[PDB]
């Protein structure tokens, strides 16, 4: 853990950990689920 | 266990001779 | 992870409430 | 060591007397 | 409590040689075997061996038991085993 | 995708162009190349839309004019974490490769001879003719991987019979593809699919994919690659294999097996149902009469991919999500118990196994990550495996339960040899020979640890980013197999 | 071998002084019959022959089975 | 968050324990040597004793597609009771486990395992469907592996553990084939109109096959006679560990799903009298074959195995509420009884001497002085037991007598006889202190000395319901007054110098020693070779 | 997640119309996760019952629950 | 007993195509 | 009282058996935190009734 002592140079692989630590979620939804939970439930409402 | 302890720690069993005596009450 | 486990609670009381 | 074999029946209840006597108290006391 | 030194290992065999049902507390002694002085068989081996496991050793292997031959053998008996 | 498509292919060519005897160079930046690809693999992840039946993000080139069997690039569902676990796995082995000096072993050697993205290709190419040049293509590579750096335990070789038969099992679906692509000019898959073929002869070209496929998918006739091909294969030899060339053969069936023959796939059905079910079986008996820790380990992964089989069969979504769940599981556990066998190896410097012994006071660390993926190759319920092995396993789902009968025993004699062979491993105080080399683990030794079991963890407790992605893909193929 | 089975012969008197009073308590029952054992297995060995000796070493093993 | 307690203190304790230092918890890390210990686990766990009933809701776990998220319990007359019962037990073994370890140096992931198999019990005990059961199942079969070999003295004893852990391996399976077959059928996880569904309607026989793999599930993960896994290895490890594989995974685990699905082995009565079946027999067959085993620790299971062959065969009898509370109450004396059996066992780390009748029930604690208690208020006397969980359901076995007409079994289910005998074949069978029970250890025995009505009665709190209408019964009353009289025979006959009866130690006509069934009931039951 | 019920042109023989024919499967598929969540609604609302009851929490629903699990047939 | 399996194997095959059958 | 008995009781419980009492009953029951001193009175008139019913279905056991 001694960013100035990279003496294998491991800051690329811990830049990347925390760049997968950033790969959120993005909320992309478009889902067949969040698809459905609209159109069943459009279905529902036919109730 | 501390001897202070140990005399009233016990209880004498008299609790469990209540249990006896309630239990024989409800029997008949 | 005392304090941490704090942290936990909070979470917890805040996952509670979303259950509540 | 040898004390508490001997007294091993005594012991077998820690107050089996005293316990007794307790409860004919306590039934004195309810009736 | 005590660790277990030289002394500690012959008051064990001390211990041992106390057996005395058919030896004598003088001819049983830490240099004193039971078959040099008191006079021992197999018997009287395994019986001072069944007396002294308890009391001292109980790492003795069941092979060896006759290897000992003397009360300074169950001197080092108590003093190299792992109990003490 | 267009752009952010060839990183590997890039960075090792203008590599090729720094021989650089000091090393510090070549493996800086062919690990950043190898990182970047794998960033942008992770990005085409969060690009992805799980509602279409087309395919993620298309791309082609011009191959051959005429029928234009072009390289047709589709990501959508499966391949989308396919490529995803690959780039996953290949810094791993860029990683587990910062040796000092590295010499013989000559450093740029490996970086240009891991990083050939052959297996995006294959993952993402959707005309299985070139589909079918790419898994037969990267044996070239692996087979340089194998062996040029490779441990020598015999005169480097694959029983000579069995790979005749392999190689010729391979260019039999070579037949098939070309009768397939003559059949009606088809040239890729979404046209294959449409396409309709045959009754008689969807079985012939279904067994005849399947021939090549088998002996890419291990099963019981034909799976004994697998063991000899890993103890011999380098620390990061049996991390690419474990991770993906056993992936090539579900992958090859889940795409060009179950949505392409659909009246041949449910004729061989009970086929590959007790095919997978003795494979298994055998698998799990037969680390009782195997020592050697790789051909454990390989056995284990045999056992996981004929459970792979044993579910893609299905039209249950349930049955295709645990077999690909499966086999993302088993990219991470086999490999990363190849990783563990490798640590272990070069510790110990030793290739018995009876010989790996007071490891807790060795390398005690390594004894917590063994266990933390030995859990997971038996499939300790909590973990990815297990969502991959049940999710396998309720492919009984519009079933008669038969066959998971038969998983009973696959499974049940694989957790407990798993169980037999962590103990026998880490069991006593069996002091060894090694004169107090301990060996404790590097730095750089749980990092690439660390993204195996936090792959593992995230599914095992939360699924969801990898059934979703996928179910839209995995339903489309069930209803054209319907 | 008929005499210097000392450490073999004189064995199993423990064990079958244990193994006799692993059925209760045993004080008294079992530490009289370990010195009846004891006594048994001394009087025993009188041959100076091999097969007898032999024969007798079979009814020890006899004996320390019950 | 309310379950993952002991999960968050297992997951702190197993790495932070071995960097952390003299404190642990938040600051001081390190000042000295580390010394940590369970600290953690228990200042966070001891909170969830204060389980009381009102409305809790759901949160999400694996959202797999066939499956639900929002997972956890909505509260009925089992959830609360079940959670304080298991936190109970887990802080139990812990207070007793940091008295038992700090002397061997794999005691900090030893603890971190034990709140492991803890927390698998909890999402056992806690899930709202029987996958997030399934989950736990095996992760408590695995944590009963995992706290078996923590001693780890013998390897041989592992390389039969390995063997044993097959059936721990082989019930979980016949779990996941259950669950796999419901839903199958089910197409749902919701344990409340599922008995309507499944009520109503391979072998086309299917659903009851279905409930007898629940059944065989419940069995393989325990460990009684023939699917015992942990008896001939669990007590070279921790005594509390022992405990805890006997009280909890074995059949406290193994049950409470079988009581969450209660209404499903309700909707085929054919299911229920193959579980009474098995049930008894086991229950017979451990008490029966429980002759004259030689031991000073393993008793301990030499009785479990019968004590919950009963319970079990309480479980199939359709009081499913009885048997219930019976495990509560079991598990509590057991416990007591085991953490008794660790005290000497500690006793026995003291000094290597059995003493002359007199010390081999008591060195003079009265702290641990409760063996006596609660051996005696367990063996089935009517103090709070016997007519109690035990013999009012055998009174119910007396019409099952009635009903199927074999004047053997339900006549002597009643195990008293067998049960006092090998209790006393425990009771009896270097100078040490007089101070040999540690306060860390026997508080614990306190508080569970303590802890020996709305349950027992269960015909009120949930009264006279559909097919749950049973208790008193169309019964004789007789044997309100008979098993007593057994009872008290297994209770004096023992005060003698030799219990066994002349003669027994050698075989009868001198056929071959080996057909006895020593060899055979110690590894794996070995009935039909 | 903006997609139409009609499939476009596609007649019961669909080796005709290759586009119609992967259309009119990534729609029914569509449909058959329509119904599916249909199942998965009506189970939450199965839960619902329960939830709702609590004393009877079998009944008064349970008929209805029949109702739900008829989104479902040929259950041998 | 390879071959056993081998060909029970099939005849599990056989007793899917029973169930089948069966509707 | 069907309707009316499907609350704060199990699904009228009985109704050919007819148990009639448990009105206060379960009131005494979860109206406090259930200490074992809730009503004994309630308590054995229940038992006596469920007594004289154990009665009646031993005396239907008879033929």
């Amino acid at each position: 853990k001694w960013e100035d002592w990279e003496l294998p140079c491991y800051i690329t692989s811990f830049l990347t950990i925390v760049i997968l630590g950033v790969g959120l979620n993005a909320k992309p939804d478009l889902s067949i689920e969040t698809w459905a939970h609209q159109k069943a439930l459009e279905r529902l409402e036919m109730e | 266990p501390k001897t202070w302890h140990t005399v009233t720690g016990k209880g004498l069993c008299a609790v469990m001779w209540f249990w006896i005596l309630y239990r024989a009450k409800q029997d008949g | 992870a005392a304090a941490a486990a704090a942290a936990a609670a909070a979470a917890a009381a805040a996952a509670a409430a979303a259950a509540a | 060591k040898h004390p508490m074999l001997s007294n091993q029946m005594r012991h077998a209840l820690p107050g089996l007397g005293i316990g007794v006597a307790a409860f004919c108290v306590y039934l004195v006391g309810e009736q | 409590g005590s660790f277990l030194d030289k002394s500690e290992v012959t008051d064990r065999v001390l211990s041992v040689v106390k057996n005395f049902q058919k030896v004598d507390p003088s001819k049983v002694t830490p240099k004193a075997n039971f078959q040099n002085d008191l006079g021992l068989d197999s018997l009287d081996s395994v019986e001072v061996v069944m007396a002294l496991e308890e009391e001292f050793g109980f790492e003795i292997p069941d092979n060896e038991a006759d290897k000992i031959q003397s009360i300074d053998l169950a001197v080092d008996f108590i003093a190299s085993h792992p109990q003490a | 995708l267009s752009g952010l498509i060839l990183c590997p292919v890039l960075g090792s060519i203008i590599l090729l162009f720094i021989p650089n005897s000091r090393i510090r160079l070549i493996r800086l930046i062919g690990l950043c190349a190898s990182l970047i690809t794998f960033l942008y693999s992770l990005v085409l992840w969060i690009q992805f839309d799980s509602s279409t039946a087309k395919f993620q993000f298309v791309e082609s080139l011009r191959w051959l004019p005429y029928e234009n069997i072009n390289f047709y690039l589709g990501i959508d569902g499966i391949s989308l974490f396919f490529v995803i676990l690959t780039t996953f796995l290949i810094p791993i082995c860029i990683l587990v490769g910062w040796s000092g000096m590295r010499s013989y072993g000559k450093e740029y050697i490996i970086a240009f001879l891991i990083c050939e993205f052959l297996m995006i290709a294959v993952f993402c190419m959707l005309d299985l003719l070139l589909f079918y040049v790419f898994p037969e293509s990267v044996l070239i590579p692996m087979f340089i991987i194998i062996g040029v750096w490779g441990s020598r335990q015999r005169k480097i070789k694959a029983a000579y019979q069995f790979f005749l038969y392999t190689l010729l099992g391979s260019l039999f679906m070579l037949l098939a593809i070309l009768l397939i692509l003559f059949q009606t000019g088809t040239t890729d898959l979404q046209i294959l699919l449409t396409t309709e073929f045959s009754e008689r002869r969807q079985i012939f070209l279904w067994i005849a994919f399947f021939a090549s496929f088998a002996v890419k998918v291990p099963m019981v006739p034909v799976h004994i690659w697998l063991p000899e091909a890993h103890v011999e294969a380098p620390t990061a030899g049996s991390v690419i294999l474990a991770g993906i060339l056993l992936k090539f053969g579900t992958y090859g069936f889940l795409r060009f097996s179950i949505p392409m023959f659909p009246e041949a796939t449910l004729c061989f059905t009970p086929f590959i149902y007790t095919l997978s079910a003795i494979a298994i079986i055998y698998t799990s008996l037969t680390t009782l009469r195997q020592i050697d820790l790789k051909k454990i380990i390989a056995y284990s992964s045999v056992a996981h991919m004929n459970l792979v089989t044993i579910g893609m069969f299905s039209p249950n979504i349930q049955g295709i999500g645990g077999s690909i769940l499966l086999m993302l599981s088993h990219g991470l556990v086999s490999s990363a118990l190849f990783l563990c066998v490798g640590v272990l190896y070069d510790r110990h410097k030793t290739r018995l196994v009876r010989y790996y012994g007071g490891l807790v006071s060795t390398m005690p660390n390594f004894s917590t990550i063994f266990f933390s993926f030995t859990l997971a190759n038996m499939s300790l319920p909590g973990t990815s495996s297990f969502i991959g092995e049940f999710l396998i396993l309720v492919g009984a789902f519009q079933r008669n339960s038969l066959v998971a009968t038969l998983a009973a025993l696959g499974m049940i004699l694989g957790a407990a040899y798993s169980l037999w062979l962590y103990n026998r491993v880490v069991s006593g105080n069996l002091k060894p020979d090694f004169l107090h080399k301990f060996s404790d683990l590097n730095g750089r030794e749980v990092f690439i640890f660390i993204p195996f079991l936090v792959g593992l963890v995230w599914m095992g407790v939360y699924p969801k980013v990898f059934l979703d992605c996928m179910h839209t893909s995995v339903s489309n193929l069930v209803q054209h197999g319907k | 071998r008929r005499a210097a089975q000392k450490e073999r012969v004189r064995i199993l008197y423990r064990r079958a002084l244990k193994d006799t009073l692993n059925w209760a308590v045993h004080r008294h029952i079992f530490y009289r019959d370990a010195s009846d054992l004891r006594e048994k297995f001394n009087v025993n060995q009188d041959v100076e022959d091999v097969d007898r000796i032999d024969k007798l070493i079979a009814h020890g093993e006899a004996e320390y089975n019950k | 968050l309310i379950v993952f307690l002991p999960l968050l203190g297992s997951s702190v304790a197993g790495f932070f324990g071995r960097f952390l230092g003299s404190e642990g918890s938040a600051i001081m890390t390190t000042t000295c040597v580390s010394f940590s210990s369970i600290l953690s686990l228990i200042a966070f766990y001891e909170v969830a004793l204060g389980a009381s009933a009102c409305y809790l809701r759901i949160a999400p776990w694996i959202s797999s597609e066939m499956f639900d998220a929002s997972w956890g319990f909505l509260f009925d007359s089992l959830t609360v009771v079940m959670l304080i019962v298991v936190t109970s037990i887990s802080s139990l073994v812990h207070l007793y486990s940091i008295s038992y370890m700090s002397e061997d140096p794999h005691s900090p992931r030893f603890m971190c395992y034990l709140s492991i198999f803890t927390f698998f019990m909890l999402m056992l005990v806690t899930g709202d469907n029987f996958l997030q059961l399934f989950l736990g199942w095996e992760g408590v079969g695995l944590a009963s592996y995992l706290l078996i070999h923590f001693w780890f003295t013998r390897l041989q004893a592992d390389k039969a553990a390995i063997k044993a852990m097959l059936v721990n391996r082989v019930g979980d399976f016949g779990l996941a084939l259950g669950i796999l077959g419901c839903f199958t059928l089910f197409q749902t996880v919701d344990f409340s109109t599922i008995f309507a569904c499944a009520s109503v309607p391979m072998r086309l026989n299917a659903i009851s096959l279905i409930c007898i793999l629940l059944f065989i599930g419940a069995v393989g993960k325990s460990a009684q006679i023939g699917l015992h896994t942990w008896l001939p290895d669990a007590m070279e490890g921790p005594t509390p560990v022992s405990a805890l594989i006997h009280a909890a995974t074995m059949v406290t685990a193994g049950v409470f799903m079988i009581a969450r699905c209660s209404p499903l082995f309700e909707y085929s009565p054919t299911a229920l009298i193959v579980i009474t079946s098995a049930g008894a027999m086991t229950s017979f067959l451990a008490a029966t074959t429980g002759i004259l085993q030689n031991d000073l620790k393993r008793v301990i299971a030499y009785s479990t195995c019968s004590q919950l062959g009963y319970m079990i065969f309480a479980c199939g009898i359709s009081n499913y509420s009885v048997s219930v509370f019976h495990l509560m109450n079991h598990a509590f004396f057991k416990a007591l009884l085991f953490l008794s059996a660790g005290s000497v066992i500690h006793a026995m780390s003291d000094e290597q001497d059995m003493r002359k009748m007199g010390g081999l029930a008591s060195s003079f604690p009265l702290t641990y002085a409760m063996m006596l208690i609660g051996s005696l208020s367990l063996i089935g006397f009517p103090f709070l037991t016997g007519f109690y969980s035990k013999d009012v359901i055998l009174e119910l076995a007396y019409t099952k007598y009635t009903i199927s007409g074999n004047f053997a079994f339900w006549l002597g289910s009643v195990s008293v006889l067998f049960t006092s005998y090998y209790s006393f074949r425990l009771l009896f069978l270097d100078i040490s202190r007089c101070h040999d029970a540690p306060i860390p250890m026997a508080i614990p025995l306190i508080l569970l000395a303590l802890g020996s009505n709305f349950w027992a009665n269960s015909l009120l709190v949930l009264p006279k319901n559909e097919i749950l209408a049973e208790s008193e019964f169309a019964a004789p009353t007789i044997i309100k007054l008979i098993p007593i009289l057994f009872s008290t025979l297994g209770a004096f006959v023992a005060y003698n110098v030799n219990p066994v009866a002349d003669q027994f130690q050698r075989a009868f006509q001198t056929s071959t020693f080996c057909n006895r069934l020593y060899s055979f009931f110690n590894k794996r039951w070995f009935f039909d070779q | 997640f903006e997609e139409s019920a009609p499939d476009g042109f596609d007649p019961e023989n669909p080796y005709k119309d290759p586009v119609a024919m992967v259309e009119m499967r990534e729609h029914i598929v569509r449909e058959k996760w329509i119904h599916i969540e249909k199942a998965k609604i009506l189970r939450e609302k199965v839960k619902w019952c329960y939830r709702v009851e609590g004393v009877n929490h079998y009944q008064k629903c349970r008929h209805l629950v029949q109702q739900y699990l008829d989104a479902t047939r040929g259950v041998g | 007993g390879i071959f056993g399996i081998a060909l029970p194997i099939i005849v599990y095959k056989g007793i899917v195509k029973d169930f089948h059958m069966q509707d | 009282t069907q309707e009316e008995m499907s609350a704060a009781k199990i699904a009228l419980g009985s109704r050919d058996m007819c148990a009639h009492l448990l009105i206060p009953l379960n009131k005494c029951r979860q109206a406090e935190f259930y200490l074992p001193w809730k009503c004994e009175d309630e308590r054995h008139v229940y038992e006596k009734c469920e007594y004289e019913l154990v009665m009646e279905r031993m005396l239907a056991m008879k033929k």
